[PDB]
């Protein structure tokens, strides 16, 4: 199956200060039609993910432009150029261009 | 627009056979969708269970699952069902409803604990 | 508005000819309705959409053109077919071409 | 490898453009109501809920809102099931009588005629040898003077008979879902930003369309779809004015409309188990029936559709509203059905504006009419019974319909007028985004592989 | 999207992918097919003349090599002029809407020569089990 | 056949109106538009409005508004639902207005849209004095 | 005729020929049997009475040896006491019409045993794909 | 009481696509009968080129017409129609459209000299 690993493991964000992670998946996500199937998520806690970036140059509905995402090969990268109080949580890198479905570990981000 | 909302039990007995059922509203079941099963063992990452799907596609779960995960949709009622047989007190985990789509699994459900305990 | 002109004006043949009437739009991507109009009488369809025949049009008259630029080709000039020629751009009317027998 | 065969696939995904028929579909709430007090949800099969709005992706088919089918066929479906709900109903043959018709009992002054004309007649009873005399109401717009005395006649006894509605069958607007049938599919276009022709480059198959209500209305379509975000226009061509413009904007317009006139209903025996249903008293004051809307609304929305406006004609453009240009009066107003009673409201309130390229409520006043000939046939007249009660209704106000003035001779301001026009205009608001294909099976193609004996 | 990795969704779903991809998603299609007082007759016209489809399907296929296969390779061969494009590309490159738009002239002749293999088949068969 | 039959011609006083009657005949009255022109000498063609019979709904030019008037008469009786009449009152007549003027309807194919009129009225002329 | 030597014509061309030179021709006969406010009633009679014998037949065919095969080699033999003629004179001498009138009597029983051999055909071949 | 005409060009160049059309009336296309086009070059016999079926037989044209010659029938339109691609001027030839029957070609075209030249 497709590994998922994020670095930092956790970032406590300074306010005004920009954060990043980066994902490393271990096979290709890149399908044949030029696309890539990767997705951002944000875990609050007892409930369902926050949803920040997925197919890393698109954008849900819902999402503020405060985010960015970029990526080569298996070495992807989520950024937040300004960091909030918003953004808490623990995020999570997951696939889906392979079967089986996988996510990641997460970075732990709080007040700093 | 969507809503999922997960029913079942939380507190199982293990060595039984487990079964909750995901209602939908907001949207249709029979659409370009994968509605699936997602769990998380509690202070841990996430695991994908499977899903099932609105078209024709035969359901494909994560093989870690051992071939006792059962996904029945329920067209009729906007439903779609997950089971676990055999299941043990280390199963003990939030379970999710979602719905894979062009994007990834934009809705989901609210996830509840069942923690599996005798 | 739409402004049409019809630059040949006066056109002077004579029978068994061919001839040429221009129109010209003041705003193109349209379609063009060529009138013919004999003396002292009732005004007679030719072409609708720039391209087609009405009924009882013979197939001499070709309407060509496109943008702001059309052409009314009359093949085999008989007697009957010295009149006036309008064209026609959903209200606005081109002042006239007449064909004048020479 | 180059000695290519040929191969037969069945069940190949493609599709042609065609036209036949469709599949009626209602919810099953409208079923829920016993005996059919709207019309038709027997000769209409019950709707599967959240049916496959399943997604197409990579796909551009050119959709044609103008010469688009099906909103004949939804026009066609229309009127025959308004034809086929007046036949179990009571003809009116025997009430084409004479007349005796006074004003009402009221403070009338000789300005302002009364609506309102009081009318006594013979009538006949359920037994054939006695006749009774009885006294209705009708409106000024439902009798003549036929020529001392004054008597008058209904206006509709020299050219047909009418039918009076059934009580029962209510003409309130249930949404109606349109299904293809098996080897057909209805191909919605889910663009956001689309003039109804042309390319649509986000489409999405589907077995049945959303709810579509058929409402009746001139000008002011009403309950409608609107758009997502802007306000769209559409016409089949902008610079031809012939054609309509029909305007859809995106927050609905609330309008408010009333009769405040408070009515009794009597009935009258016109033979054996023939009940005709005439206005008897005036419980209250005598008043007009009126339709309001927001002022700040009103001009926000036609500044919206100005500025919509503007990009099809040029910036420094003067665009201004008259009114209806006259004809008809269910052309001239705007029209519609409230309550089960027909409403004729004039709209000069909403359409004295003229737009430079740099807590009120407007009211309206409308006419009754008991009568009707809607779809203007040869020999039909649909009479309405009149209903107990102040009668009021809120409505969302969808789109507009348009017309352009022929304008030549140079002019910078280019007006528009409301025009009614005929009733497709509405269901080319709701099937804009549908078309119907015939999926074709049985593709061929080329490979290489060679049956073996 | 969300059938990536395993390639299938609903009816008309591949319609948008190329003929390669859909080649492996037929069935439905091939299902969404016949299953699906004056309105009655509107309703019967149509169930009768979408089985009066289906029925000429299966009778145009039954005459030919396969009857139900839904996969038929057959004995005629395949003139380059009506294709004249090449072979692994259309499979990676084209839909099938622009494919019967290539071919829209190119018919109604491969009809006739499939029911020609399809009888000379026939014929040899019967001498084969004639001769035996 | 299609059949549009105009009125005689006239000769009005200058400031009067007059009234043109359009009769058609040999088609469904309720569908087609009716469409009035004028031709003045030697200025071309002038349209001037089209009236839908089916409600009746008139759209005139921008030149010639709060002086012309055009109504219709349907047929209303189940054995000739096909003729109906036209009418245009044109009020206020100036020596300018001496013209020939036309009701016409356009063709009945596809393509053919509204404004090209095929069948056309005999004509009539109106002279102010 | 005009269709000597390549001896093929319209449906029933072949009615009067030979029924070994109207063997070759059976597409179209098979083909011309599907296709083809109160009449609509009738209209719709006629053609579900045309798909239901459609169907008939082919249920008929379908459950002895071919589904659509077209022609049919099978396991049941011939009582040579029904046709009583010279074999290879009937395909150069009868007609069908004619042939029909002979085996008028010697009919349906022919039908059970084709039933019966599709049936013994369909247990000795379950039972050879069972002991393997 | 058939009568039918030919139409199309009678002067192409060389090295092109010929195609001409010929209408029948005064009977059915659809009968049985071999819509027929038979050549004659100048001062020369005939040249039979091929034909088509109202029925559904495949059509069989003269091998020496290398495999140019498609004779499409139009049953929609009472006609059918010759095809030559890549002409010569060798195959300058007065053209025929004809109808075998149970007699042998009793109603032609009028026949119309193609005179392929550059
Ligand atoms: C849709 O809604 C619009 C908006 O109201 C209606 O438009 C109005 O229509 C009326 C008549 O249809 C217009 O006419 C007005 O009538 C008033 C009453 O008439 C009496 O008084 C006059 C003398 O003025 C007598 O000749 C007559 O016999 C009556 O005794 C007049 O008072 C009005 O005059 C106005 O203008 C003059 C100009 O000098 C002023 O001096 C006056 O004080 C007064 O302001 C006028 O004649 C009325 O103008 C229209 N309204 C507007 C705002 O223009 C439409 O009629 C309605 N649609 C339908 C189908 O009814
Ligand atoms: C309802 O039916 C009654 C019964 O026929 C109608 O009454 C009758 O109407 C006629 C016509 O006006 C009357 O004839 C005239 O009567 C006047 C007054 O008597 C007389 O001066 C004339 O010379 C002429 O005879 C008739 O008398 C009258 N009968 C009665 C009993 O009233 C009535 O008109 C019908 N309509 C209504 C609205 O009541
Ligand atoms: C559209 O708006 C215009 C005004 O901007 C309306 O014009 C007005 O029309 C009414 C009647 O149609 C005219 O009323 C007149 O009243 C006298 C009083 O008795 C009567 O004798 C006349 O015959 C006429 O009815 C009114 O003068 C006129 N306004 C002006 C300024 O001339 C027009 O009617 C509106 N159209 C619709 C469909 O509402
Ligand atoms: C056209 O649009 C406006 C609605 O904004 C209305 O125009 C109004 O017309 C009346 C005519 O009597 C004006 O009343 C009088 O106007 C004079 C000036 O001419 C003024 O000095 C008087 O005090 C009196 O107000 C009224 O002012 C005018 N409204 C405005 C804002 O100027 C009219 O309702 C619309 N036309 C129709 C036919 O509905
Ligand atoms: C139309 O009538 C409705 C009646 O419900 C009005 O809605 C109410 O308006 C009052 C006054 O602002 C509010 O206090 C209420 O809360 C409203 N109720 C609802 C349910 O909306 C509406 O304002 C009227 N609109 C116009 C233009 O007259
Ligand atoms: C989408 O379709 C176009 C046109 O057929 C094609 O060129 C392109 O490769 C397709 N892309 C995908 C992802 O299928
Ligand atoms: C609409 O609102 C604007 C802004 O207040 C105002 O300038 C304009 O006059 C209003 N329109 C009308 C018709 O009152
Ligand atoms: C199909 O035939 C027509 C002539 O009827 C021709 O114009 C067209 O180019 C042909 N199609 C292709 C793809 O060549
Ligand atoms: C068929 O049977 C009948 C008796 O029902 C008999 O008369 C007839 O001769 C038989 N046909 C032939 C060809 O022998």
């Amino acid at each position: 199956d497709v590994v998922m690993t994020q670095s930092p493991l956790s970032l406590s964000i300074t306010p005004g200060q920009p954060a990043s992670i980066s994902c490393r998946s271990s096979q290709s996500l890149v399908h044949s039609d030029g696309k890539t199937y990767l997705s951002w998520y944000q875990q609050k806690p007892g409930q369902p993910p926050r949803l920040l970036i997925y197919q890393v140059s698109n954008w849900y509905s819902g999402v503020p432009d405060r985010f960015s995402g970029s990526g080569t090969g298996t070495n992807f990268t989520l950024k937040i150029s300004r960091v909030e109080a918003a953004d808490v949580g623990v995020y999570y890198c997951g696939q889906g261009v392979h079967l089986p479905r996988t996510f990641g570990q997460g970075t732990k981000v709080d007040i700093k | 627009q969507v809503q999922l909302v997960e029913s079942g039990p939380g507190l199982v007995r293990p060595s039984e056979t487990l079964s909750l059922t995901c209602a939908v509203s907001g949207a249709s079941i029979r659409t370009k969708a994968w509605w699936s099963w997602i769990r998380q063992p509690p202070g841990k990452g996430l695991e994908w269970i499977g899903y099932v799907s609105g078209g024709w596609d035969l359901p494909n779960y994560n093989p870690s699952l051992k071939n006792r995960v059962i996904i029945l949709k329920d067209t009729s009622l906007n439903q779609f069902s997950l089971r676990l047989t055999s299941v043990t007190a280390a199963d003990t985990a939030l379970y999710y409803c979602a719905r894979e789509g062009p994007e990834d699994f934009d809705v989901w459900g609210p996830g509840f604990l069942v923690t599996v305990s005798s | 508005e739409i402004v049409l002109t019809q630059s040949p004006g006066i056109l002077s043949l004579s029978p068994g000819e061919t001839a040429t009437l221009f129109c010209k739009a003041s705003q193109g991507g349209n379609a063009m309705t060529w009138y013919q109009k004999r003396r002292g009488q009732v005004p007679r369809l030719l072409i609708y959409d720039t391209s087609r025949r009405a009924s009882g049009v013979p197939d001499r008259f070709v309407g060509s053109g496109s943008g702001t630029d059309f052409f009314l080709t009359i093949n085999k000039l008989d007697r009957e077919d010295f009149a006036v020629y309008y064209c026609q751009q959903f209200e606005f009317f081109g002042l006239g071409s007449e064909l004048e027998v020479h | 490898a180059e000695n290519l065969w040929v191969t037969v696939y069945y069940g190949v995904p493609v599709w042609k453009d065609a036209e036949t028929t469709l599949f009626c579909a209602s919810d099953a709430k409208a079923y829920e109501t016993e005996k059919h007090n709207v019309w038709a949800t027997h000769a209409c099969v019950p709707t599967d809920p959240n049916p496959q709005e399943i997604h197409l992706e990579n796909v551009t088919e050119e959709f044609n809102m103008w010469k688009n089918n099906m909103v004949e066929q939804m026009h066609t479906d229309i009127i025959s099931l308004w034809d086929q709900s007046l036949k179990p109903c009571v003809k009116l043959t025997p009430l084409c009588v004479t007349l005796q018709c006074t004003n009402v009992t009221n403070n009338i002054t000789d300005d302002m005629r009364g609506e309102l004309k009081n009318c006594s007649f013979n009538m006949t009873t359920e037994l054939r040898d006695k006749k009774q005399k009885v006294y209705s109401l009708f409106y000024r717009l439902d009798v003549v003077q036929i020529n001392s005395n004054k008597e008058y006649r209904l206006i509709n006894c020299n050219t047909s008979a009418c039918t009076q509605a059934c009580p029962k069958v209510s003409f309130e607007p249930i949404p109606i879902h349109y299904c293809a049938p098996a080897g057909f599919a209805i191909l919605k276009c889910k663009d956001k930003k689309f003039n109804g022709t042309g390319p649509c480059p986000s489409v999405s198959t589907v077995q049945c369309t959303h709810g579509i209500k058929p409402v009746v209305s001139t000008q002011l379509l009403l309950n409608g779809s609107l758009a997502e975000e802007e306000v769209m226009i559409r016409s089949e061509n902008i610079t031809n004015n012939a054609k309509n413009i029909l305007v859809q904007f995106n927050t609905p317009v609330q309008i408010n409309c009333t009769r405040p006139n408070n009515n009794t209903r009597k009935s009258i025996r016109i033979g054996p188990g023939q009940a005709f249903y005439a206005t008897g008293d005036i419980i209250g004051d005598i008043r007009q029936a009126h339709c309001n809307v927001s002022k700040a609304t009103w001009n926000e929305t036609l500044g919206k559709v100005v500025k919509q406006l503007r990009k099809h004609f040029g910036n420094n453009t003067i665009i201004r509203f008259a009114n209806s240009s006259g004809g008809d009066l269910e052309v001239t107003t705007h029209s519609f059905n409230c309550g089960g009673e027909f409403f004729y409201c004039n709209t000069s309130g909403l359409f004295n504006s003229t737009w430079i390229s740099n807590n009120d409520s407007i009211t309206l006043p409308c006419r009754i009419k008991q009568i009707i000939n809607m779809w203007q046939r040869i020999g039909q007249c649909m009479y309405a019974p009149p209903i107990q009660g102040v009668i009021r209704c809120v409505s969302n106000i969808t789109g507009l319909i348009l017309t352009r003035d022929g304008g030549s001779t140079n002019s910078t301001t280019e007006t528009f007028r409301p025009g009614g026009g005929d009733m497709r205009d509405n269901w080319r608001s709701e099937l804009y985004k549908y078309k119907v294909v015939k999926i074709e099976p049985l593709g061929v193609a080329p490979t290489r592989c060679k049956r073996r004996v | 999207a969300v059938g990536i990795g395993a390639v299938f969704l609903g009816f008309l779903g591949a319609a948008g992918s190329t003929m390669g991809a859909a080649s492996m998603t037929l069935t439905v299609q091939a299902r969404n097919l016949l299953s699906g007082t004056v309105w009655g007759i509107k309703q019967l016209q149509a169930r009768v003349l979408a089985v009066e489809r289906y029925l000429r399907d299966q009778q145009l296929l039954g005459i030919w090599g396969c009857s139900g296969k839904l996969i038929c390779c057959t004995n005629v061969p395949w003139n380059s002029s009506w294709s004249n494009r090449n072979l692994s590309e259309i499979w990676d490159n084209m839909t099938w809407l622009q494919w019967d738009k290539e071919i829209s002239n190119y018919t109604q002749i491969i009809y006739g020569l499939l029911e020609e293999s399809q009888n000379q088949q026939e014929k040899n068969e019967q001498d084969l089990l004639a001769l035996d | 056949q299609v059949q549009l039959v105009q009125s005689g011609a006239v000769i009005k006083t200058p400031g009067s109106s007059v009234k043109i009657s359009c009769r058609a005949s040999g088609y469904n009255f309720r569908d087609y538009s009716i469409h009035w022109v004028r031709l003045i000498p030697d200025k071309g063609f002038e349209w001037i409005g089209w009236i839908k019979p089916l409600w009746g709904a008139v759209s005139y030019a921008r030149q010639l508004q709060g002086r012309v008037s055009m109504t219709r008469q349907l047929s209303q009786d189940p054995d000739d639902p096909d003729w109906g009449v036209a009418y245009m009152e044109f009020s206020g007549l100036t020596p300018a207005d001496t013209a020939e003027y036309f009701c016409v309807r356009r063709g009945s194919c596809d393509y053919c849209g509204d404004f090209p009129w095929q069948y056309w009225g005999q004509g009539t002329v109106v002279v102010v004095s």
